[PDB]
């Protein structure tokens, strides 16, 4: 539910009246995880 | 103690003055001496002067009885000792300071008089003699104005240190040279005015910008009266010149505030150069929405200037600007759909429940969604909701419900020439008097500040505005009155004059009359002012006392003086004086209103001293509301610096312990101060603290309206929020309250519209934009004007409104949309660095969108830059070699 | 090195010279 | 409900330079504040206006009596009696007179009651006790975001909650997200959070409510709740407002089994507040703000995302929010053309706004040790490892 | 009063002894005469105790 | 009216429910010399001289 509070969030920012899945995105990005998993997992 | 390694100092530069008689060990001292305060004060940073400091004591008495020194040499020696006596000035001398520069440096200049002072940085005598030679010659300018010779010498000793000022250091002491400007020269300015400029204008030219915001804001608040504001107003026309960039279309700005002085001023700063007319001059022209007088009196007696001198006029006035309007509607940003008042009217969910009906078709609710409606889709031409089916909704109301939804519904079609008659020919023949008036209105209201050349307006009111009934001549005066708000063209005085004059007609005609004519005008117009004084005379005692109409007739005069100084109003003073104590309400009207951006004290402190406190226990009715309304006039946008302090003054003064009949309701002084929308600065706390406090009725009828004006389009949300929280929840019993809160609280939904008399560069204000002061008074009044139906004309007076958005176009269309950057104001402009104006993106809109005054852009990519700088909402995107 | 403090009319000198010529006013002022 | 508060003189900060334009915006200034002067004095000159009502309200004063003690409406039984208890903490059932308003008796505002015989004589909406009143925010501080450097996203954060709520929010209800109900800036001691803190209270339109968090803590038993309660109460009384709360882990620590009567009372303190926040509906109008360094000893119930949603994390400055904040604290300065400052900020340190502006500081006394006021960039040099105090060299290379 | 409670006085503003007693009064015998060294410790400690108390112009 | 109420009894009623009364004590000659035998002290005190080492003492402290 806070993720989704946060990507409305995100859509504010942008003054954007439609939450995008880029919002959503870094909604994620931010409320979860509060290079090491990229350089070594693949 | 002391240092001990360097305690030469407290001795060579001690015995040299204390040894001094021969004269040739006396020219080595001094020449030496010299050397070394030089080399000191000259390049060394430290603020600290060895020499100075040990000159001290000693220098009192050794350089003071040394300095007759019987001058053995003709002057040389003597010259030594001034200056060596106008190093240690600061702090050895007292506060007579400036009488050691008298006798020290003015008597007499070496050679180069700035020899050791020129290569200091800022202190010796670049700082130090500029506050001598603005106190000293201050006070001599006071007192001796024509002076010796110590008053021009001085003069040309002033202006080096001013150039040099710029060109000594090439820092930003070049905010010091106007300043000491100022204060310099406190009787003749004018010729340190001319001084700065033949500087400046040659200097450098993008240390010219710091210049006009200089002036600007020293304009903003001046000296108390107008000898110099009108000075600083005239000191960067040159600085507007050719000696800088062409376009600058500041010349009008430059020229708003000055009296709006079009036919002295506008004559040579654009009318003169006209030579590259086809770049951002055409949208000088276009962003003059305020003195079409002035593009009569070039284009249309000329048409020589340039191909485009009537086609620009046209679609300039409103054709193009109205089309862009409706295009900005419809074509690319998509909010314009159909909005009647009952679409959120019942916006709040409990209204669903607990109504047990409570529909009533009266004539105070009819009326009033009427005006919600008529104000919602104002210049909307998509309004098919009560305009064409609802003529029985035209009729679903008393008679001056019919005057009132007719005017609304000309309101719709908001300055439209074609639409707006076309959709009012069906309503011409109403075959009834009140809708007949109405109409007459709406014919009138279609030509706000339109300036038609065909000028339907006064044809087709000619006939009823002298006519045999009341209403008709209401009608076709008020609606003449708001087609010709701007020009002051003599057919409508020789129309409106007799109207003015005759005694058939009551007075509500003659106050309308007044209005209409004093608003059609804001120069001089002396035949008004006889009308108006003539009628003040020949109305009998009970008439200009009590009919509830008697503030119109000052009004007219007052915005016929509008703007002016107290040139004119001295005389008004001391003929209106010889009238029945009404009068003096009628004074406390007509001068405070000759003043739109006048912050100053001592008319404010006549306001507050004379006119507040001297009528506390005073019962004189409706003598003190025009006092503490206008408090604000003359004070609704001095940079908006003055407004603040206003707002405590009146909130903490006057709301809080004023008088319970003429000052507890000061309130739409907030209506006129400031209106943008703010919480416990214009409205949260002030307004809606006194709405809830009904224990006042007028009060609350009163500030429930003075959202009115935050209200132009205030994103309703936290605004709607509180109609919600009082509509049947508030004061739905009280009828006349329930329907003004309907009124203000609901014609929110305006969108793109703004009614505030400060323009798009904020620096002028709209003297046609200021005649919305009608409904002010009257709106105060409450007694046959709102909260009585006896007229509601007033109600819609208000065009005196402008569009709020932002368009830019390249010569041809809105086909522009280059990224914009609309967000808060910030620090800028006169601090170390112009930074913009959005501290940051904030939205990032391309398209052409609302910009509201607490709202500016910046351009981006340094593509199609715009010259204009001002961003009057009609920007042009004339392009160059961009990315370079 | 031994740095000096102030004296009287380092202090003294200090105010004035490199000071604005408004620094009376606009404090009291103020 | 009654109107926010806090209210704040002219920004002024246009001019610095001191360039008479200061001088004659403070001067109008000056101006408003004399008519001020005037005017109230003026009207306190002449205003007779007393009497009246008199005898009954004289006759109502005697059977009220003197004094008359206040206590807390704890309960409310039939519409004679009700329950209140005095500041000991002692509730009486006493007897409600006819003169008191029914409507505004409610559980937890004040009661006016008679000395002897415990009565409810009147109600007090404005009790406030000194240390609530303290607590409220009458000057705003004169730090703005002007003043804050970097932290760009900090801001634009703390906007978005407590801010974009208290203006045009319908973009929080068009979305249908129910605005952020409290939020905690946290990071490294003097990285801003106090500073923003000043600069939201600084452009503001809500009553700012200042907290210290071990302010809460008091010595008397059921004192701490009490008080927490009574500043919640005025934060809803003057809705809409901000409640900043400094230093949350104060009291915001880990939660354990209380064991004296002293961590008892504290625990006690922290669940009244804790049920304060859930207390009010997160479409109210009142936000609170708490700002600690220590952010990972909070108890994991205060962040909750039902209580508060937001978490500001305040990290060290980058070099360019350095060099911002090195601009803004030498805006005043009179630099000399030698200095750089691109040095110091180079420099791969852990300086914060904290320490930078005492570098700024100590380069001004620097340069006052050597009798000038241009400052140069040697002043700095020196200033920087004077106040910077305290990887073995070449392991790392 | 006794016990009508009846403003009858003011008194010099709330200060519990406690922190009533942390005032210097008596003033110790101490001087940078009887301090060796610490001479640049001294000026350092007055650049920040006195004279920003004694003159905040500069 | 020669003695002031107090605020004690005034609070608790006094001069609204009732009024004090002055209290004048009647002490005829023979009660009052009764009563001096409480602290006369003797016939023999009179004549009874101080400890002669503790009159020392005294003279020398
Ligand atoms: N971004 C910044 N720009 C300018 N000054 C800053 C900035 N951040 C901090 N400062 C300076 O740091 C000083 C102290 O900051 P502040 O009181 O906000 O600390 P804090 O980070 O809340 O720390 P703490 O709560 O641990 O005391 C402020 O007075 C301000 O001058
Ligand atoms: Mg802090």
């Amino acid at each position: 539910r806070s993720v989704c509070t946060e990507a409305g969030m995100f859509a504010i920012r942008a003054r954007r009246k439609i939450a995008t899945e880029k919002d959503f995105l870094e909604a994620v990005n931010k409320v979860i995880k509060s290079t090491p998993r990229y350089m070594t997992y693949n | 103690m002391e240092e001990g390694g360097r305690d030469k100092a407290p001795v060579q530069p001690q015995q040299s003055p204390a040894a001094a008689e021969k004269p040739s060990g006396k020219e080595r001292r001094d020449a030496g001496d010299k050397d070394k305060e030089q080399e000191l004060s000259e390049e060394d940073k430290q603020l600290q002067d060895e020499l100075e400091m040990l000159v001290e004591r000693l220098g009192e008495k050794d350089t003071s009885l040394y300095r007759p020194a019987l001058e053995e040499l003709r002057r040389q020696i003597r010259s030594s000792t001034t200056s060596m006596t106008s190093v240690p000035k600061p702090l050895k001398f007292l506060r007579p300071h400036y009488g050691k520069l008298k006798e020290i440096y003015e008597n007499m200049a070496p050679g180069e008089n700035k020899r050791f002072a020129a290569d200091i940085i800022s202190v010796l005598a670049m700082t130090m003699s500029g506050e001598r030679e603005c106190l000293k010659y201050r006070l001599v300018g006071s007192q001796e104005e024509l002076a010796s010779w110590g008053h021009e010498y001085v003069r040309h000793l002033a202006g080096e240190v001013a150039k040099e000022w710029q060109e000594l250091d090439d820092a930003e002491k070049v905010q010091r040279e106007p300043l000491l400007t100022l204060v310099k020269e406190i009787v003749p300015y004018n010729m340190a005015h001319n001084a700065e400029h033949e500087a400046c204008d040659l200097l450098m030219e993008i240390e010219q910008v710091d210049m006009l915001e200089k002036d600007i804001d020293e304009n903003a608040y001046a000296k108390v009266c107008l000898y110099l504001t009108s000075c600083v107003n005239y000191v960067p026309e040159p600085e507007n010149s050719a000696l800088l960039r062409c376009a600058l279309g500041v010349f009008r700005k430059f020229s708003r505030f000055p009296e709006a002085l079009r036919l002295a001023l506008m004559l040579n700063d654009m009318e003169l150069v006209e030579d590259i007319f086809t770049s951002c001059k055409d949208v000088v022209v276009q962003k003059q929405m305020a003195f079409m007088l002035g593009r009569h009196g070039v284009f249309l007696e000329l048409s020589e200037d340039v191909e485009e001198y009537e086609d620009l006029t046209e679609i300039m006035s409103n054709v193009q600007l109205n089309s862009n309007f409706l295009a900005l509607a419809r074509e690319l940003d998509i909010m314009e759909p159909k909005v009647p008042d009952d679409i959120y009217k019942t916006h709040l969910e409990n209204n669903r429940f607990g109504g047990s009906g409570s529909q009533v078709d009266s004539a105070r609710m009819n009326l009033a969604s009427s005006f919600v409606n008529g104000f919602v889709n104002a210049a909307f031409g998509q309004d098919k909701l009560l305009t064409d089916d609802g003529n029985k909704w035209l009729y679903k109301n008393k008679d001056h419900g019919m005057l009132s939804a007719a005017a609304s519904l000309g309101m719709i079609l908001l300055w439209d020439v074609d639409g707006g008659l076309t959709q009012i020919d069906k309503y011409l023949y109403s075959s009834e008097d009140y809708i007949k008036s109405g109409a007459l209105l709406a014919c009138g209201i279609v030509n706000s500040g339109v300036r038609n050349e065909c000028d339907p307006a006064l044809a087709l009111l000619s006939d009823y505005v002298l006519h045999n009934s009341n209403t008709m001549r209401l009608g076709s005066i008020f609606g003449l009155g708001l087609a010709y708000a701007g020009s002051n063209r003599e057919d409508v005085l020789t129309l409106l004059l007799p109207v003015m004059g005759d005694s058939k007609s009551s007075m509500e005609v003659a106050g309308v009359t007044a209005l209409a004519c004093g608003m059609i005008a804001v120069g001089s117009c002396n035949g008004d002012v006889t009308s108006t004084i003539l009628q003040t005379i020949m109305e009998k005692s009970e008439t200009e006392l009590k009919d509830t109409y008697a503030r119109w007739l000052p009004l007219g005069l007052g915005l016929n003086h509008l703007g002016k100084g107290e040139a004119i109003e001295a005389i008004l003073a001391a003929l209106e004086v010889v009238s029945e104590p009404f009068r003096s309400f009628a004074n406390t009207l007509v001068d405070v209103c000759a003043y739109a951006g006048s912050g100053n004290v001592l008319k404010v402190q006549q306001l507050l001293h004379i006119c507040s406190e001297h009528f506390d226990s005073k019962e004189k009715e409706e003598d003190k509301d025009k006092k503490e309304k206008k408090d604000k006039d003359k004070k609704e946008a001095p940079a908006d610096m003055g407004a603040h302090q206003g707002v405590a003054v009146l909130g903490i003064a006057l709301i809080a312990m004023g008088e319970e009949i003429g000052a507890e309701m000061a309130l739409r002084t907030f209506g006129h101060l400031l209106r943008y929308g703010e919480p416990t600065l214009r409205r949260a706390v002030p307004l809606a603290l006194a709405l809830i406090s009904v224990s006042n009725p007028r009060l609350n009828i009163l500030d429930t309206l003075s959202k009115f004006s935050h209200d132009a389009d205030p994103e309703v949300s936290y605004n709607s929020i509180f109609a919600m929280g009082m509509v049947g929840s508030g004061t739905n019993n009280a009828r006349l309250a329930a329907m003004l809160r309907q009124l203000a609280q609901y014609h929110a939904k305006d969108p793109n519209n703004l009614f505030m008399v400060r323009l798009a560069q904020g620096l002028t204000h709209l003297g046609k934009g200021t005649l919305t002061l009608c409904p002010y008074h009257s709106d105060r009044q409450l007694m046959s004007q709102v909260a009585v139906a006896g007229l509601l004309t007033v109600l819609v007076s208000f065009l005196d409104v402008r569009n709020i958005i932002l368009g830019k176009s390249h010569y041809v269309l809105y086909g522009l949309v280059a990224a914009m950057q609309p967000r808060m104001l910030v620090t800028f402009d006169e601090e170390l660095r112009p930074l913009p104006v959005s501290v940051r993106v904030g939205q990032a809109v391309d398209v052409v969108g609302q910009a509201g005054k607490p709202k500016t852009i910046t351009g981006f990519q340094t593509h199609t830059t715009p010259v204009l700088l001002a961003h009057g909402e009609r920007a042009e995107l004339a392009t160059e070699e961009f990315l370079p | 090195k031994p740095i000096r403090a102030l004296d009287e009319g380092d202090i003294a000198l200090l105010k004035t010279y490199g000071q604005s010529t408004y620094s009376r006013q606009i404090k009291q002022v103020e | 409900t009654k109107g926010p508060d806090a209210a704040s003189k002219l920004p002024l900060v246009t001019p610095h330079t001191q360039c008479r334009l200061k001088l004659l915006k403070l001067e109008r200034i000056k101006d408003y504040l004399l008519m001020e002067e005037e005017f109230i004095r003026n009207q306190e000159q002449m205003k007779p206006l007393e009497e009246k009502q008199e005898e009954e309200r004289s006759k109502v004063d005697d059977l009220r009596g003197t004094p008359m003690s206040v206590g807390t409406l704890e309960e409310i039984i039939d519409d004679n009696h009700a329950i209140v208890s005095t500041s000991v903490g002692s509730e009486h059932y006493v007897s409600i007179l006819s003169f008191v308003d029914k409507d505004l008796l409610e559980p937890g505002c004040s009661v006016l009651l008679n000395h002897k015989v415990h009565a409810v004589i009147g109600v007090l909406m404005d009790d406030t006790d000194p240390l609530v009143t303290v607590m409220k925010v009458e000057k705003a501080p004169q730090e703005t975001y002007a003043d804050i450097g970097g932290l760009d996203n900090q801001i634009q954060e703390i906007k978005e909650s407590v801010e974009l709520p208290l203006t045009h929010p319908e973009y929080y209800e068009e979305m249908g997200i129910k605005p952020p109900k409290g939020v905690i800036l946290y990071g490294p001691p003097g990285t801003g959070k106090t500073l923003l803190a000043k600069a939201v209270a600084n452009q503001t339109s809500a009553t700012f409510l200042r907290v210290v968090g071990s302010e809460l803590i008091q010595k008397y038993l059921g004192d701490g709740p009490k008080l927490v309660r009574e500043l919640f109460r005025v934060a809803e009384e003057h809705a809409p407002s901000i409640v900043f709360i400094d230093e949350i882990d104060a009291i915001g620590t880990k939660r354990y089994d209380s064991n004296s009567g002293g961590e008892r009372e504290i625990q006690r303190t922290m669940l009244e507040l804790l049920n304060q926040l859930d207390g009010f509906d997160s479409r109210g109008d009142v936000k609170v703000i708490m700002a600690t360094n220590r952010i990972e000893t909070l108890d994991p119930a205060l962040i909750r995302p039902g209580r508060i949603d937001r978490k500001i994390e305040f990290p060290l400055p980058d070099e360019k929010t350095k060099k911002r904040i090195f601009q803004i604290h030498t805006s005043r300065m009179t630099l000399a053309d030698d200095v750089t400052l691109d040095d110091l900020i180079m420099a791969k340190d852990d300086l914060s706004g904290a320490d930078i502006k005492a570098i700024c500081t100590e380069a001004g006394l620097m340069a006052l040790r050597e009798r000038r006021m241009k400052v140069t960039n040697e002043d700095f040099k020196k200033s920087k490892e004077n106040v910077l105090y305290k990887t073995p060299e070449g392991l790392y290379l | 009063r006794n016990d009508s409670y009846t403003l009858h006085k003011i008194l010099p503003n709330k200060v519990d002894p406690l922190v009533s007693l942390m005032m210097v009064e008596k003033v110790p015998d101490s001087t940078y005469e009887m301090i060796g060294g610490l001479d640049k410790q001294i000026k350092e400690i007055k650049e920040v105790i006195e004279l920003p108390v004694k003159h905040p112009e500069l | 009216h020669l003695n002031k109420p107090s605020i004690q009894a005034l609070i608790h009623g006094l001069n609204r429910h009732y009024y004090s009364i002055t209290i004048n004590y009647r002490k005829n000659e023979l009660e009052q010399k009764m009563l001096l035998n409480l602290h006369k002290k003797s016939w023999m005190e009179g004549l009874t001289l101080q400890d002669y080492s503790e009159h020392c003492k005294h003279n020398e402290s």
